Order: structure tokens, then C-alpha cells, then sequence
């Protein structure tokens, strides 16, 4: 399997396939739910057994953030490669169960590799009179629902969605975060502008848990930095980027989780959303660092 | 000079003006602090409207 190439929904997913069967006692395929065209969501779990608290880690909630999508899959190799061999995975998975979604939104990514290359939201139908197709699915959360920098009309790359929760894809998300009941940390992958945030994208005011998040963020993205100098910024979602009401970190940290992080990957606008396929190891890799940094902090700071 | 963020359909801008502010045509605008995107994007002054702005944009992302 090569890593450094972009994949299509069925080789993805015959990797994932193929990654349980050769380390079945430390992962297994969940399936919470199914997309609007019917493509089933599955998780991968990493688990060493035990009842115990967990991280959720997501990518490709947008479709053309193809750099995402890769860098789960490698991150996905990298824990079973390097489970029992590197300390801090090995310490990590005894405290905590890792939950990976690579591919968040399977009908938007397989029309950006068919049809559009661009195109960025779900593939809903809309419900009036629309004749256009699809919501953010990072619009669509119960937090701040329908405020600013998110927009009412169908046809907009921003649109919300009906009402909150209204695809299946966030539904199936939210349903399986609450079923669970002991998920500590909720982290989410996308791409571009080099970016490490914390919430709130809804508004501009600083959370209650600020000084602490700002501080994991910058261990995060220093570790990030050493191994290839890439820089990134750090900040809330609001002040970094822009305003986005209806965000999944914003929903995740209102509903208790209060280590909840989204990356925004490499580049800052040479390559945008069209990263050559040369990049992705050197993206994935320097990631790993600052996912590594988050998940030994969650680990030594229960709650 | 101040400075505001415009929300379209497929992306988003920034505005830093002297004497003036975004037209209607710009979308859904409101004073913003600059983000650094912006900032680094946003470097020449161009005649706008009844004053003169600096401007970029970036797609949703
Ligand atoms: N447009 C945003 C990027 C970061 C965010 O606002 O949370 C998103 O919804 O993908
Ligand atoms: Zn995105």
C-alpha cells in the first residue's frame, strides 16, 4: 500500500479492511451510521481493552481537503507500527481508546474525484426548491446554529442545512460521541493554512479553558516545526481564520469535551486544496508530532 | 483605517479601508478584526469606493 499517493473511497477502504486483519487485537472497523447515498461510516478503534475514556480524531468532513483523508491513513499505520515500540503510543493506548475516521464525508469525496474537484459539502438534496445539492457538514452542529459565517441559501459552499444535525453524516457522529459517553478529547482534520485552533468559531470571546489550550496548541505546534521547519499559527477558530457558526469543536468543548482542537494542514495558498502528491508523507509526518504532543497531554490530565 | 471580513458564496474577504467600507456587492460584511491570513494577503491600497482598501480573499477551508 503506498501512503504518498491520494486513494480512491474503495481503496481506502480495502486498506482499513486490510489493517484489522493483520492487527486484530488492537483494531476493529464500527460502524456508526451510513451516508445520504448509503455508504456505510466506519471507524477504526484502537483499543487495548478495559472500559475506558477515549479521543475521537476525524478527517475529510470537506471533500477536496484531500491531504486530510491520507494523513488519517497513514496515522492509522502509524499507531500499529509503532504500538509497543514507542513509549508514548504504547502509554497512550493504555490510558485511552483512539476512535479514527478517516473518510467523514464519503459522497462528497468520491464526487470530488469523479465529477468536481472542488466541490466541498455533503450531497444532500435540498428540501424547498432548491436546485442545488448539499450542506456544510462543518455548518451543521448544534452550536451557535445559524449564526454568522454560515449562510441560508442552498447554493452557497457555506450553506447549514435545514435545520441542526439534519445530515446523516453529522447525526451519525453526534449520536455515536453521546452513546458513548467517555470521550475526552475531540480533534479534526482539514486543509488549508497551516493552523492549530481551539474554539470558538462562533464567537470571538476567549472559552473558559483559554490559557490551557493555548498553551497545548503551541507545545503542539513546536513539536510539529522540528522535524521539517513547517510553521504554523495558533488560536481560537474566530480570530485566526473567521467567523463559522454550527462547527463540530465548538458543539464537542459546549458538550464537555474540553480538549477539542482542529488543524488546518499544509499549505498556506501555493498549492491550496491541489497539494502535490509528493507532500502528503511530509504532511503526514509532521503532523503525527503534534497529534502526539495533544494525546500525551489528554493522557496525563484525566477529568 | 478599518477593517471587516465579507462572507460570500464561495469565499470569504477581507477589507482594511480609509474612509470608506464594502459595498453591498461584497457580500455579507461586518467589522472584524484581521485574521493573519489577511494581513499577509491584503498588502495594496486601491481606490474604493469613497476612500481606498486593501483586500484578499480565501475559499472556505
Ligand atoms: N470553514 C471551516 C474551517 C475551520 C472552521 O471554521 O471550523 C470549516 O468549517 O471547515
Ligand atoms: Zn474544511
Amino acid at each position: 500500500f503506498n501512503f504518498g499517493a491520494y486513494h480512491t473511497l474503495e481503496e481506502i477502504s480495502q486498506e482499513m479492511d486490510n489493517l484489522v486483519a493483520e492487527h486484530p487485537g488492537l483494531v476493529s472497523k464500527v460502524n456508526i451510521g451510513s451516508s445520504f447515498e448509503n455508504r456505510p461510516m466506519n471507524v477504526l478503534k484502537f483499543s487495548t481493552g478495559g472500559d475506558k475514556p477515549a479521543i475521537w480524531l476525524d478527517a475529510g468532513i470537506h471533500a477536496r481537503e484531500w491531504v486530510t483523508q491520507a494523513t488519517a491513513l497513514w496515522t492509522a499505520n502509524k499507531i500499529v507500527s509503532d504500538y509497543g515500540k514507542d513509549p508514548s503510543i504504547t502509554s497512550i493506548l493504555d490510558a485511552l481508546d483512539i476512535f479514527l475516521l478517516p473518510v467523514t464525508n464519503p459522497d462528497g469525496y468520491v464526487f470530488s474525484q469523479t465529477k468536481n474537484r472542488m466541490w466541498r459539502k455533503t450531497r444532500s438534496k435540498v428540501s424547498a426548491g432548491s436546485l442545488c445539492v448539499g450542506v456544510d457538514p462543518n455548518r451543521n452542529w448544534d452550536a451557535g446554529f445559524g449564526g454568522p459565517g454560515a449562510s441560508s441559501n442552498p447554493c452557497s459552499d457555506s450553506y447549514h442545512g435545514p435545520s441542526a444535525n439534519s445530515e446523516v453524516e453529522v447525526k451519525s457522529i453526534v449520536d455515536f460521541i453521546k452513546s458513548h459517553g467517555k470521550v475526552k478529547a475531540f480533534i479534526i482534520l482539514h486543509s488549508y493554512s497551516q493552523l492549530l485552533m481551539f474554539p470558538y468559531g462562533y464567537k470571538c470571546t476567549k472559552l473558559d479553558d483559554f490559557d490551557e489550550l493555548s498553551e497545548v496548541a503551541q507545545k503542539a505546534a513546536q513539536s510539529l516545526s522540528r522535524l521539517h521547519g513547517t510553521k504554523y499559527k495558533v488560536g481560537p477558530i474566530c480570530s485566526v481564520i473567521y467567523q463559522a457558526s454550527g462547527g463540530s469543536i465548538d458543539w464537542s468543548y459546549d458538550y464537555g469535551i474540553k480538549y477539542s482542537f482542529a488543524f488546518e494542514l499544509r499549505d498556506t495558498g501555493r498549492y491550496g486544496f491541489l497539494l502535490p502528491a509528493r507532500q502528503i508523507l511530509p504532511t503526514a509526518e509532521e503532523t503525527w508530532l503534534g497529534l502526539k504532543a495533544i494525546m500525551e497531554h489528554v493522557r496525563d490530565h484525566p477529568y | 483605517d478599518e477593517s471587516f471580513l465579507c462572507y460570500q458564496p464561495d469565499q470569504v474577504c477581507c477589507f482594511i479601508c480609509r474612509g470608506a467600507a464594502p459595498l453591498p456587492s461584497e457580500g455579507e460584511c461586518n467589522p472584524h478584526p484581521t485574521a493573519p491570513w489577511c494581513r499577509e494577503g491584503a498588502v495594496e491600497w486601491v481606490p474604493y469606493s469613497t476612500g481606498q482598501c486593501r483586500t484578499t480573499c480565501i475559499p472556505y477551508v
